[PDB]
């Protein structure tokens, strides 16, 4: 059985930790909602 | 149950202990999450019940109590924040510049941030705090890292 619990407000936070790259990828989306890489 | 706007954990007691299977957004009395988190099942909020209202396996999205309300979009230029809600850990904002998923049906923003699967449903925000999509449906790249689409629904 599934239940929900509040975890916070939705707000932008100044000086949050900045990380992650920005890859440009060729992808395909199948009928089951699964993404796959196209090469 | 609780109907206040904000980010929520999605939990289950079916397995060992209490397990976080995902996250979701409550906005305008409607709870939004990814379809693979709940598989369209009903949810409980205290004593109250949330019934699914709309869902789509291909978009991998579902809304409870009403129609999908989130309609803000990534501008294609600016940095965004993932409001990550990891299992057993406090909600935390992470800023990143999205990449792009290029598809035969158009381009979609993508965030290259790697978190446990139970973080799926965490909202991605623009600089005004608007939810431009949810984290958790994506792909695994050459190096083994995870890249999620910025998945957004349509507000009818
Ligand atoms: C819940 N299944 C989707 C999924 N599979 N690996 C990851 C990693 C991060 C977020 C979502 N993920």
């Amino acid at each position: 059985d599934m239940y929900i619990e509040r975890a916070g407000d939705i707000t932008w936070e100044k000086d949050a930790e900045v990380t992650g790259n920005s890859p440009r990828l060729d992808v395909a989306l199948d009928e089951s909602g699964d993404f796959s890489l196209v090469e | 149950g609780e109907t206040t706007d904000g980010v929520y954990r999605v939990m289950t007691r079916r397995l060992l202990g209490s397990t976080q299977v995902g996250v979701g957004v409550m906005q305008e009395g409607v709870f939004h999450t990814m379809w693979h988190v709940t598989k369209g099942a009903a949810l409980r909020s205290g004593e109250g019940r949330l019934d699914p209202y709309w869902g789509d396996v291909k978009q991998d999205l579902v809304s409870y109590c009403g129609p999908w309300k989130l309609d803000a979009a990534w501008d294609g230029l600016s940095e965004v924040q993932l409001l990550a809600v990891p299992p057993g850990e406090r909600a935390k904002n992470i800023q990143t510049l999205p990449g792009i998923f290029k598809t035969k049906d158009g381009d979609i923003g993508a965030v290259a941030l790697d978190y446990p699967a139970g973080t799926s449903g965490s909202p991605i925000l623009d600089k005004c705090g608007r939810v431009i999509g949810l984290y958790g449906n994506g792909v695994v790249i050459k190096n083994g890292s995870y890249v999620s689409a910025i998945t957004q629904g349509k507000r009818e």
